[PDB]
RNA sequence: GAAAGAAUUAAAUUAAUAUAAUGGUAUAACUGUGCGAUAAUUGUAACACAAACGAGUGAAACAAGUACGUAAGUAUGGCA
RNA sequence: AUUGAAAAAAAUAAUAUAUAUUAUAUAUAUUAAUUAUAAAUUGAAAUAUGUUUAAUUGAAUAUAUUUUAGUAAUAGAUAAAAAUAUGUACAGUAAAAUUGUAAGGAAAACAAUAAUAACUUUCUC
């Protein structure tokens, strides 16, 4: 009974909550589901009939099987292969799908689903590549920020962004929406969460967003303009939201300059990449890079040329897009920055 | 749980003896009545089955009996004999 | 004669109304269009008055 | 308003027919539903087992007949001729019958012609 | 309309983007209809099926047994022959068809473990031409095929119109039922044990009947259909009775193996073969 | 001319929302010609049938194991072989 | 080695397109299906094509409102 | 909530209530419905109140109050039978010819008829 065991395995493969256990797991049909919290409802409600019996067995089946995969695990070396092996042993055990299922991916509170575990790690790419992978990628086509921008991606990292400083209310931005200046006047919040099997401890990321759509009117056509870049951060599996706590002001290549869209210079996208760092061998700790802060400059950002200096793999991407208000002009008084230009509404 | 209501006025025709057998082995569901609680919900009722549950339909003139499976040879262990296994593939050694 | 022409008079009571053609017994033709004087989609109705070729209206209720 | 078969039509019809004869939709709790996930994927699981299980014996019966034929070749060539015949019109005789759930009152019959 | 102009436009990721998930309109579509979730749910493998267990036991490996040629090659069907390309005007010349057909025909494949011959699906026709007059015959039909089967028909319409047999184009006439897997099998067992042994002079299927490929078919009469014991039980409440076509599909890759496989589910096959 | 059932306005079934038939299903016991008892689901209400005339009683499914009838219940007494030697001349034809 | 999926390749526009004939159409313009029934809406329409004038044709964009779509967007009647 | 059976909570989504913001958000609670809709001196069922049989429950029967039976097709995002011919969203592929099959015949309906290299997942030697 490997699935009873918790002497190596870690404590989030149980179900925390007690009464749900013993509801999976009794010899008779006897109790009520704690999900139905309402007496009335828990009276009404009737299981599926012989459902226990047959549960059992299909438990010890499945858990003999996983006992089986173990004893593979175990003698396996490399990582990526031992990783799958306690994927394999581990993915049909009921309470971890109970906890995966039925409780927040997003903010995963780690006693329940711990993305240390390679299962559960697993679970959580599998749910993303459902919907939400589907969507950024949707979005960054149709809005033209892959070409436009980066040549392609490979969506590896969930990458979701907040902006709680500015307004005060809790919101994960949806990719491809319209914020107002108000929302975006103060630094957003990322959060990467990582599925592949990577070096915590080694790993570096960076974060650049970039606005494509500030207008040139010398060229008569527009310019790149990197409006928050940070390098250098540390992820790990459960702590990944990047936070003024976590980077430090050496970090920050290029400090949160806000969204101010000039009136009928059109709608702008901004799409934020998530890098991660190159990985050097025989050099514990992590790798630093050192970014000459002169050579990059942020009225013009050549984002592909800078990827090719510093060996960069594009793993995660989030974009919104903001369009001119009424705020805008307070915002750039704020920042201090210049009245702001008027474009004709004709686009002659 | 999830099959249909058995159609009984198809199969049996109203007014007839052998509708009345079939009636006499059922027994009805419980309507619903103004003024009582039924604390596993109303009845939903229609062709006179609960909805919200698993309907059960009661039912030369002999009683089809049939022969058992494990046999006389089996009961004995005669290794010789063709009947011994019914269910297995025997194999002449 | 075959296809008839007909007015729709907007009713949002601004006086607007736009003319439309149908056959002759076709049933009465209400549609949400543009009023200019009100500035927003508005029904318009038939102003006049005509024979229509009554349909049996489909009963969903099941009848006997 | 109708004729005597036209209401057994309806009635034939009917039979047939998803009106009002269907039960409530099967609802679950979470933990149930987690329950009959289990249940079946284990089942399905099984099953694959004992597809491959039978497909590799009969990849092993087919390894054999090909090792057979081989030295059968080999050795005697009329007999390999013999053994590798076209058997187009081949019929399974008529008393290898589909097993029954439960067996007859006479299980075997030891005469015969 | 501005246009009428179609054009898909290339992408720039090779993630396949499945766009009914990306939508909230049909949230109970997006189960699977496996899932319990989904109120299209159907308990499947609800019993042992009989016939199936039979084939998987005794019959599939006797069937590799016979089907076992030495040395087996490939035959390739006939296909689209290209043209040399002995002139300038081969060039972008679409390819001459087959040698003797019009379409394409398959190639036939040696047997192994894994493409053994079994059953793939039933068909059961039934076409009743006095419907052409009585839509309420096509009803009856319907019913009788859903009694015989365990599983819901689909209306047959005439899709043909033709002064010569009284017969208009979109008149409801007949149905027909394709069975798969475990009420098939049962249809198949009925047949064998039932029906066609209270044929009194029926020699077999007849060894010319058909496809080239896998395919066998024969049909019941009227008179035949009153053996069914759906239909047995009770006389009384069927009057009229309608005849049926009987399409059998099999995984075979030619027609003598699937006739063989048939007869090893106890169906008998008279004619002289091919 | 054309006898018909006017249809009424169609019920519509929801995209998602569509239901499979589950028809109601009896566990039926069928006695073949022998004792071979087999159990198999039918949707007219009959727990056991016994047959008569079955493939395990046909010669063409095992051929290793009603005028003429009335006349031979009607002329038995006389017994009706020795009968056609007696009446069997072959010279007038 | 097997099962399932994603599909790709070949072929096809000979069918079908409310309607002649021609050009186009499977990336479908063809067909099915959900919603809808709105854009078979309202003011300015540059610029082109065509063109003696009178007319005719395609139409970016600006503004008001509407319908579908998660979105991107699409719709100022119909493949022409 | 009362009723049956033998401290709590940690998704999505929906619903109810509340408030945050020149952000269709968040918090707490709960998981309903899902193929229905008026009209039935006649069928069927339940419950309640009586009476008789073997305090008891079954069984039978009377009245009352209800509930069912109006029996009708699509069950699939259906896909070349017929039907809403303009919008939009999602998805798919036709035809001919050939081989067959109950009446069926040149001509009614149904079935079948090009290739899997590589890729992903699953089981397995
Ligand atoms: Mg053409
Ligand atoms: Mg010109
Ligand atoms: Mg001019
Ligand atoms: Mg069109
Ligand atoms: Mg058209």
């Amino acid at each position: 009974h490997i699935w009873s065991d918790f002497t190596t395995r870690p404590s989030s493969l149980s179900i925390q909550s007690s009464k749900v256990k013993n509801y999976l797991f009794q010899k008779k049909a006897s109790l009520d589901p704690p999900s139905i919290s309402r007496r009335s409802n828990r009276i009404k409600y009737s299981p599926p009939e012989h459902i226990d019996e047959i549960f059992r067995m299909s438990y010890d089946f499945l858990e003999q099987r996983s006992s089986k995969f173990y004893e593979l695990a175990n003698k396996t070396k490399n990582p990526l292969k031992k990783d799958a092996l306690l994927i394999k042993a581990e993915i049909n055990n009921p309470e971890v799908q109970y906890n995966f299922q039925f409780n927040n991916k997003l903010n995963n509170v780690k006693d329940i689903i711990d993305y240390d575990v390679p299962v559960y790690r697993h679970l959580g790419k599998q749910h993303w590549e459902s919907y939400g992978q589907m969507l950024l990628m949707q979005r960054l086509e149709t809005l033209a920020a892959i070409p436009d921008t980066l040549p392609t991606l490979v969506p590896r990292a969930e990458v979701n962004i907040k902006f709680p400083f500015s307004t005060g209310v809790n919101k994960w931005i949806e990719p491809g929406e319209f914020l107002s200046s108000n929302v975006t006047s103060m630094r957003p919040i990322f959060k990467i969460q990582e599925y592949e099997l990577v070096n915590v401890e080694k790993q570096l990321y960076t974060v650049l967003i970039v606005n494509p759509d500030v207008p040139d009117l010398s060229n008569d056509s527009f310019k790149t303009a990197l409006c928050y870049g940070l390098v250098n951060i540390n992820l790990t599996y459960n702590d990944n939201l990047i936070d003024p706590r976590k980077f430090h002001s050496s970090n920050i290549i290029a400090d949160y300059l806000p969204p101010v869209p000039e009136k009928n210079a059109g709608k702008q996208r901004f799409v934020v990449w998530v890098f991660r760092q190159p990985l050097i061998e025989d050099k514990q700790g992590p790798n630093m890079l050192e970014i000459d802060r002169k050579e990059l400059s942020r009225d013009d950002f050549d984002i592909r040329q800078f990827t090719k200096k510093y060996n960069l793999t594009a793993i995660g991407a989030h974009i919104w897009r903001s369009e001119w208000d009424a705020k805008v002009a307070a915002v750039r008084e704020k920042y201090g920055l210049p009245p702001g230009r008027v474009f004709s509404r004709v686009r002659r | 749980r999830l099959m249909w209501t058995f159609p009984a006025y198809f199969y049996f025709k109203k007014g007839t003896v052998a509708e009345h057998k079939f009636l006499s082995l059922q027994k009805g569901p419980i309507s619903k009545k103004n003024g009582i609680w039924f604390p596993r919900g109303i009845p939903d009722i229609k062709h006179g089955r609960e909805r919200s549950t698993k309907q059960e339909v009661k039912l030369v003139n002999r009683p089809v009996i049939p022969n058992d499976r494990i046999t006389e040879a089996d009961r004995s262990n005669d290794m010789k004999s063709l009947e011994r296994q019914l269910s297995r593939t025997l194999y002449l050694l | 004669s075959k296809n008839s022409v007909i007015k729709l008079l907007s009713t949002a009571a601004s006086g607007y109304s736009r003319y439309i053609s149908i056959k002759k017994g076709a049933p009465l033709v209400t549609q949400v269009r543009y009023d200019p004087v009100v500035k927003r989609h508005v029904l318009f109705k038939e102003a006049k008055k005509r024979k229509v070729a009554e349909r049996k209206p489909l009963d969903f209720l099941r009848t006997a | 308003s109708l004729s005597p078969l036209a209401q057994r039509v309806v009635t034939q019809l009917s039979v047939m027919s998803a009106s009002r004869k269907q039960p409530k939709l099967l609802k679950l709790a979470r933990e149930d539903l987690i329950k009959h996930q289990t249940i079946e994927k284990c089942w399905s699981i099984y099953q694959q087992q004992q597809r491959e299980r039978r497909n590799l014996q009969l990849e092993l019966q087919y390894k054999s007949i090909e090792r057979s034929m081989n030295l059968l070749q080999e050795l005697s060539p009329r007999l390999f001729e013999a053994a590798n015949a076209s058997e187009k019109g081949k019929r399974f005789p008529m008393e290898m019958k589909v097993p029954t759930d439960f067996p007859p009152n006479t299980l075997w019959h030891y005469n015969f012609r | 309309p501005k246009s009428a102009c179609s054009l898909v436009k290339p992408v720039h990721h090779l993630v396949k983007i499945d766009k009914s998930k990306l939508s909230p309109r049909f949230p109970e579509l997006k189960y699977d209809k496996s899932d319990i979730r989904s109120p299209g749910f159907k308990p499947k493998d609800t019993h042992a099926d009989r016939l199936n267990d039979h084939y998987l036991n005794t019959l599939q490996s006797d069937l590799l047994l016979i089907n076992y040629s030495h040395n087996a090659a490939v035959v390739k069907g006939l296909k689209q022959r290209a043209w040399s390309g002995d002139s300038p005007y081969h060039l972008n010349r679409p390819p001459k068809n087959p040698r003797g057909s019009k379409a394409q025909l398959p190639d036939i494949h040696p047997i192994k473990w894994s493409n053994i011959p079994g059953l793939e699906s039933v068909v059961i026709n039934c076409f009743v031409r006095e419907a052409r007059e009585n839509q309420l015959l096509a009803i009856t039909a319907a019913l009788q095929l859903q009694q015989i089967t365990g599983c819901k028909p689909h209306p047959i319409f005439s899709k043909n119109d033709v002064p010569t047999w009284k017969l208009r184009k979109g008149h409801q006439m007949g149905a027909k039922v394709e069975l798969k897997g475990k009420e098939m099998s049962q249809f198949l067992s009925t047949l064998t044990e039932i029906v066609l042994p209270r044929i009194r002079e029926y020699k077999g299927i007849s060894n010319q009947s058909g496809n080239r490929f896998g395919g066998i078919s024969f049909g019941l009469t009227a008179e035949d259909i009153k053996f069914f014991p759906e239909i047995d039980a009770n006389q009384d409440s069927w009057p009229k009775t309608f005849g049926m076509h009987i399409n059998i599909n099999t995984s075979a890759q030619l027609d003598y193996q699937a006739r063989t496989l048939l007869s090893g589910f106890q169906f008998p096959f008279f004619g002289e073969e091919k | 001319t054309r006898i018909t059932l006017p249809r009424r306005p169609a019920k519509k079934i929801q995209l998602g929302k569509s239901r499979p038939a589950i028809y109601h299903q009896f566990n039926v016991k069928m006695e073949l010609s022998d004792g071979s008892v087999v159990i198999r689901r039918s949707q007219y209400p009959k727990g056991e049938i016994r047959l008569i005339q079955d493939q395990r009683n046909n010669p063409l499914w095992n051929p290793s194991r009603g005028s003429l009838d009335r006349f031979n219940k009607r002329y038995s007494s006389l017994f009706s072989t020795v009968e056609l030697s007696e009446e069997n001349k072959k010279k007038t034809q």
